[PDB]
RNA sequence: CAGAUACCGUCGUAGUUCCGACCAUAAACGAUGCCGACCGGCGAUGCGGCGGCGUUAUUCCCAUGACCCGCCGGGCAGCUUCCGGGAAACCAAAGUCUUUGGGUUCCGGGGGGAGUAUGGUUGCAAAGCUGAAACUUAAAGGAAUUGACGGAAGGGCACCACC
RNA sequence: UUAAAGUUGCUGCAGUUAAAAAGCUCGUAGUUGGAUCU
């Protein structure tokens, strides 16, 4: 069946970016996708989206800029220490310039950079570039 | 090398099909792959039409006509040249062959 | 079996192109005529030139040949395309229009055009052709 | 059109539309094409939306003016419904014409007499002759097309929703073409009616000849 | 880009498509840039401005080049609402 | 002498055109040998990287003819590479030179890390992919100097970039395929969308809008 | 495919060396009869007595007799 | 062929099941 | 037929058929595990539903059925395409793969030796399932490309082929 | 014996035709599991 949300709607933004496309709809939805598409956002590489809300679960409604390459989740989420965390984005990442890995931590859902900052270790979700 | 897209026979969705008797050879086939021909001609041929019209009993009387079902197996076909070979690109048609002029 | 060289008909081709003016539609004429107007070794090459010459342009009387472009014959065609009768085909007092393109003018405010006629809807719907 | 009462359409217009029959389409129809389609009425012919039409003639028209030497727009034409249209075109707008054969290559190679390097690129179906789109994929020619309510978008750039099949449609097409891009240059203008009938620009056949020549 | 004293080094700076916002290429040779003429909208005659679009190789196979163009000129005011 | 059959040669002939990437700029091809020789320049070398002899097989023997592998670079701006068949060769080799002159790639250069100098290395990691070659070119820490096989090595030399991690999965035997995918990699090096391109492009009068009156002249 | 799982740990790894032993090679080294058929022992070199002198033809495409001792 | 080996493989083998016979 | 214990032909046992117990193997093939998500069109078809002028089951009213024009959801397929793959043949899945991670089961590791030896196990039997090593060997193989050949199918020429 | 070997592959291979998907389905363990509660 259906398991890990986030993994399909990822692959589904990302098959429609490949296409060129303006707009997805991805379904269904999870606050996990959303603050996801949020950490996203705020880099710029996706844009705004529109939340519609149905009485079982959400579709999210997708603007789309060109700037996203690749767009991408790990399966199963690996439990990652902050000496680790350099090993992984020299793996998953393009380049040291750019390219975030989202890990779900205690502070919140983020990217590498903001909890290298905020000093803490998390479990992986995905990345973009 | 996958030859046909199809295997040659006209199976598809369906697990095993009714084999039958060649025409010709006895050769047995299932009914998807036999070449089916089938033969609408006249009981008598063509000179003596005009010779039996004459020795008739009846005025006007149409001769009747044979009808034959005809099966063969992939190799009496290419004897027999109902069916010949042709080129790759040229095999993807099965537009049928041009009788109507 | 007498059939022409590609010498021979380009040959014709490019003289024939060049000096069509010059040309005439007798054999010994442009016979002549080609002895002058190019350079040709021997005889039998330049009697079948001529005698292409010669044939090609029995032919261009007739109409266009596929091979020469002649000149003025750009212009001569100008002439001959250039035509028009005393009024335009695209002129009817009344021009039939179904329905639904009287509302998709309706749409665009023509509504209230004065030449159209509405003519009736064909009642049965068959517009294609039957399988098998 | 920029909206502007200037180059909205008038009702004249309108009628030689209306005579020439362009916005009826063949049975067929291209999920491309939808967005200029009006809606299909019965006996399977689809009706073409005039005004929709009418506007991409405009961006069209724009997009010829914007070259500023005119010999830089090819205008070509495979087949014989257009011949004459592309002739008179190009002789009235100062563009180079093909018509009849387009020789393969022509754009993509240097070495041959056909050789030429079009800025623009304008022809008459998308179906009819694929070789000059398929160059201008190689060389970076902008494309314009008319396209029946069935052709393929594929390499033409901005396209006109007409009826490319009948003589009179196409003839027309062509001819209002050239009036707009005329009165779009500065010369002529937007008051006085062309000169020049849209009669001219239409099909021959050798039916019509021999019917004008053994009237006359 | 730009080192940390600010300097743009690079060869040159390569234009992205309009439509769909991918780079196009050094080689893309079924890009297009095309040219729109601006009218004057007094009296329906060309100004000597334009408006420019840009694009490349990829959606112009799909066809798509078309309504890009169309809804590009659109936002620019070009063609008519409706 | 050189005489320009084509528009683009003319512009560059008459010296209407500055630069190089004025042409990239606007991804024109380049019909002819003597704009890209006519602009660079001494700084054009050239490496022959195989001979390889093929046979066709007729009913009179085996006829055969010689391909010819060559990488043209200019060291810090731009490569080349081309594939020439003769009967000969001689011909095939010069020939090639002219064909890898046609297709000539800039490329884009990136910093390993803090960004100060020059750039060293590619700006993130490419993937040429030709014909079940794999070739990948990753950034490298300043002065690692490239690692990799001999012949996307030469290439990569060539092109200007110092340091590079090179990965090669595949048949990397066959010649052809090896550098036609390293250099599928290096041309896609500006074909990549980092968050610097991020800016809206100002457009510019292309060469032949913006000289077309010169050009009815000629 | 693969089983990506958390939990899954143990059915790689088993089913990792019960691949394993279908290398060729691997299974020479940690078989043993490999080890057990070797004359030597595994030892690099191994002293031996002359029994006799033996000529042996060379394979098919190059003729030559090598010259060989029965130890 | 391969059809063929099967078979007289398995004439080899019913062959050694009849020479060895669990009364050896 | 040189030879045919073979292809051809006449005769003809077991079997082919039904009932009741075994056997568990096929090129059991779409040579493509199963669940799920996304990704271009286009006509066809089968089944149910929805809607729609108009024909028909004789002439008007509703049912219902037959055609006719569409839409929706499953199916068997087809055609088409610079979606993208791919060693290529080809494939809208074999696509979304060095920009490599949706879940899971089975399973391959150069060719032979060998699916053999042995033990174990199932069976009345033939066999089935599990299944080595010693040794041997630089290839064995897959697609496609030019050849040359064919007792293949087409054309074509010549009084050193015939009429 | 290690790297080369992305030829033991967790990171990272393969299984239409090259070595290879069980004849087919059920089924306990094992692995995996939709939204949703500051
Ligand atoms: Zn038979």
């Amino acid at each position: 069946v259906r398991m890990n949300v986030l993994a399909d709607a990822l692959k589904s933004i990302n098959n429609a970016e490949k296409r060129g496309k303006r707009q997805v709809l991805i379904r269904p939805c999870s606050k996990v996708i959303v603050r996801f598409l949020t950490v996203m956002m705020k880099h710029g590489y996706i844009g705004e989206f529109e939340i519609i809300d149905d009485h079982r679960a959400g579709k999210i409604v997708v603007n789309l800029t060109g700037r996203l390459n690749k767009c991408g989740v790990i399966s199963p989420r690996f439990d990652v220490q902050l000496k680790d965390l350099e090993k992984w984005q020299n793996n998953l990442l393009p380049s040291r310039q750019f390219g975030f890995i989202v890990l779900t931590t205690s502070a919140g859902i983020m990217d590498h950079e903001e909890a290298r900052r905020k000093h803490t270790g998390g479990k992986i979700l995905g990345f973009f570039f | 090398t996958k030859k046909r897209r199809n295997n040659g026979r006209a199976k598809k969705g369906r697990g095993h099909v009714q084999p039958i008797r060649c025409t010709n050879c006895a050769r047995c086939v299932p009914k998807d792959k036999a070449i089916k021909k089938f033969v609408i001609r006249n009981i008598v041929e063509a000179a003596a039409v005009r010779d039996i019209s004459e020795a008739s009993v009846f005025d006007a009387y149409v001769l009747p006509k044979l009808y034959v079902k005809l099966h063969y197996c992939v190799s009496c076909a290419i004897h027999s040249k109902v069916v010949r070979n042709r080129s790759r690109e040229a095999r993807k048609d099965r537009t049928p062959p041009p009788r109507f002029r | 079996g007498r059939v022409r060289t590609k010498t021979v008909k380009k040959a014709a081709r490019v003289i024939i192109e060049k000096y069509y003016t010059r040309l005439g539609n007798d054999f010994h004429t442009n016979k002549r005529v080609c002895e002058e107007i190019a350079i040709i070794p021997s005889k039998k090459l330049r009697n079948k030139i001529a005698g292409y010459v010669t044939h090609l342009m029995k032919r261009i009387q007739r109409g266009p040949v596929r091979g020469i472009s002649i000149k003025l014959q750009e212009e001569e065609r100008e002439r001959r395309d250039n035509y028009v009768p005393e009024v335009s085909a695209l002129d009817q007092e009344i021009i039939e229009v179904d329905p639904d393109t009287k509302e998709m003018l309706k749409l665009l405010d023509f509504g209230s055009l004065s030449n159209l006629q509405v003519t009736q809807p064909t009642v049965g719907m068959n517009f294609k052709t039957p399988r098998g | 059109s920029g909206a502007l009462d200037v180059l909205q359409m008038k009702e004249e217009d309108v009628l030689k539309f209306l005579a020439a029959g362009t916005h009826l389409g063949g049975t067929n129809l291209d999920f491309q094409m939808e967005q200029y389609i009006y809606k299909r009425k019965s006996d399977g012919i689809y009706i073409i939306n005039l005004k929709r039409t009418w506007e991409k003639l405009l961006l069209a028209a724009r997009a010829i003016v914007a070259i500023e030497n005119p010999a830089d727009v090819s205008v070509i034409s495979s087949r014989n419904t257009g011949q004459r249209a592309v002739l008179k075109f190009a002789a009235a707008t100062g563009a180079t014409p093909i018509a009849g054969r387009f020789t393969p290559g022509t754009f993509t190679n240097q070495i041959q007499a056909a050789f030429r390097e079009p800025r623009l690129l304008v022809v008459t179906d998308p179906r009819a002759d694929h070789q000059p789109l398929t160059e201008a994929s190689y060389v970076n020619l902008p494309t314009i097309a008319l396209c029946n309510t069935d052709s393929p978008l594929r390499y033409v750039d901005i396209a006109i929703p007409c009826n490319n099949k009948g003589a009179h449609s196409v003839g027309l097409m062509w001819w209002m073409l050239a009036r707009e891009v005329l009165r779009m240059r500065g010369t002529i203008s937007r008051e006085h009616p062309w000169e020049v009938m849209p009669d001219l620009y239409f099909y021959r056949d050798p039916e019509e000849i021999e019917k004008e020549e053994q009237a006359a | 880009m730009q080192n940390d004293a600010g300097e743009f080094v690079d060869l040159y700076v390569p234009r992205k498509c309009s439509a769909s916002n991918r780079i196009i290429g050094a080689k893309d040779h079924a890009s297009i840039q095309m040219n729109v003429a601006e009218v004057d909208k007094v009296t329906g005659r060309f100004n000597g401005q334009f408006k420019t679009y840009a694009i490349c190789g990829a959606i112009r196979r799909m066809g798509e080049s078309d309504d890009s163009i169309l809804r590009l000129a659109k936002a620019d005011g070009i063609v008519s609402k409706n | 002498e050189w005489m320009p059959v084509t528009k683009l040669g003319r512009l560059v002939k008459d010296m209407k055109i500055k630069s190089l990437e004025e042409i990239y700029l606007f991804s024109l091809p380049i019909k002819e040998s003597e704009i890209i020789d006519f602009f660079l320049g001494a700084s054009l070398k050239d490496e022959v990287l195989k001979i390889m002899p093929v046979q066709k097989q007729t009913r009179a023997g085996q006829r055969t003819r010689f391909k010819a592998f060559v990488a043209i670079g200019d060291y810090n701006g731009h490569v080349g590479l081309g594939v020439k068949c003769s009967k000969e060769v001689a011909t095939a080799i010069r020939g090639a030179i002219i064909l890898a002159k046609l297709s000539i790639v800039p490329v884009r250069r990136g910093y390993w890390g803090n960004k100060i100098g020059k750039p060293h290395t590619v700006p993130c990691k490419v993937t040429g992919r030709c014909g079940s070659v794999l070739v990948r070119l990753i950034p490298a820490p300043r002065g690692t100097g490239i690692v990799s096989a001999p012949v996307p090595k030469k290439l990569l030399m060539m092109a200007g970039i110092d340091d590079c991690y090179t990965s090669a999965r595949g048949c990397t035997a066959t010649l052809g395929n090896f550098a036609k995918a390293t250099f599928d990699a290096i041309s896609k090096t500006y074909s990549y969308l980092t968050p610097d391109l991020w800016k809206e492009t100002v457009f510019t009068k292309s060469p032949y809008q913006e000289f077309t009156d010169h050009l009815v002249k000629t | 495919g693969k089983c990506r799982g958390l939990r899954t740990a143990r059915k790689l790894r088993s089913h990792r060396r019960d691949q394993k032993w279908h290398d060729k090679q691997y299974k020479k080294a940690h078989l043993g009869t490999a080890l057990k058929a070797n004359p030597f022992g595994g030892a690099s070199h191994a002293k031996g007595i002359v029994l006799e002198k033996v000529g042996v033809e060379a394979k098919q495409p190059n003729s030559a007799i090598r010259k060989c001792v029965r130890v | 062929r391969a059809k063929w080996r099967k078979k007289r493989m398995r004439r080899l083998k019913r062959k050694r099941r009849k020479m060895r016979q669990r009364s050896k």
